């Protein structure tokens, strides 16, 4: 099977290679921004798209750009001729409004609540986790991995043991 | 049913 583009969040000039699995959010904080302290003035740069894909939260938006999205046959390829030619007629044509879309990104990747877990663990000792984000209503709750969810929202684990 | 991100 393939994955499938579910929206374009947004668009950048990035350092050649700063793409895919390296730049999720617990990639860039475990390992560092492989696009860290980029100067397009500087350095080979290429247009990357910031990808929410169908069936992952956006914890797991990773930037891609058009030659990886063809290389891995994601589906919604249909989705990046309509952003494009979205984003050519924006330049053409504010920044409260890019601020205050971007803090609501950044609440979509919060851990607001843990309202379920598995039976099963992994080997070391985690369970998955039901979660619902902030800003997102239910509708869009997601098991995630218990480790990873453990790295910055411990908290929501203690709450939801302590009930 | 949970999954990462790998390369
Ligand atoms: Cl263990
Ligand atoms: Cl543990
Ligand atoms: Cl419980």
């Amino acid at each position: 099977e393939f994955e499938t583009i579910e929206r374009f969040m947004d668009c950048r000039i990035g350092r050649k290679g700063a793409t895919g699995a390296t730049t999720t959010i617990y990639a860039v904080e475990a390992d560092g921004d492989p696009n860290a302290g980029f100067e397009k003035n500087k350095e080979p740069g290429e247009i990357q798209y910031l990808i929410k894909w169908k069936g992952w939260s956006h914890i797991h938006n990773t930037w891609e750009t058009e030659e990886t999205l063809k290389q891995q046959n994601v589906r919604g390829m249909k989705k990046l001729d309509n952003y494009k030619k979205k984003d050519q007629e924006t330049k053409r044509w504010y920044n409260c409004q890019q601020e205050l879309t971007d803090d609501l990104h950044k609440q979509y990747q919060i851990v607001e609540r843990i309202i379920a877990h598995s039976n099963q663990k992994s080997a070391a000792g985690y369970p998955d986790y039901y979660c619902k984000w902030q800003g997102l209503p239910y509708s869009e709750c997601s098991w995630e991995d218990g480790a990873l969810i453990s790295k910055k929202f411990q908290a929501c684990i203690d709450e939801y043991f302590s009930r | 049913t949970s999954r990462r991100k790998r390369a």
